[PDB]
């Protein structure tokens, strides 16, 4: 009895459509940059220049 | 440009003598057009250094 189902029975819902993706992408850091904190930064010169006096 | 260059010469008269005839011959002369080119190319730092003076 029960005839034939034509299609192969299986779980209906795929794994996707059931996944939520976090809005953010983490990044790698690398070593710290602490020259600015110790000394500071002075913007005095201009580009296409050669020397500071 | 073209040229005409007629031709012909005469003989003494006669009652039953053969009649001389005249003609012409044209020619053509030609010239060729020649084209040249020249360009320029400027960078960024080069332009800045040049404008510095």
């Amino acid at each position: 009895n029960f005839t034939a189902p034509v299609t192969t029975p299986s779980i209906p819902t795929p794994i996707q459509f059931l996944q939520t993706w976090l809005p953010g992408f983490v990044k790698v850091m690398t070593a710290a940059r602490k020259i600015d904190e110790i000394i500071g930064i002075d913007t005095v010169g201009s580009w296409e220049d050669q020397e500071i006096v | 440009q073209g040229i005409v260059e007629p031709a012909g010469t005469a003989v003494e008269y006669g009652d039953h003598t053969n009649i001389p005839l005249t003609s012409w011959n044209a020619n053509f002369e030609r010239r060729t057009i020649v084209r040249g080119e020249l360009g320029m190319m400027v960078g960024t730092l080069e332009e800045g250094r040049a404008s510095a003076i």
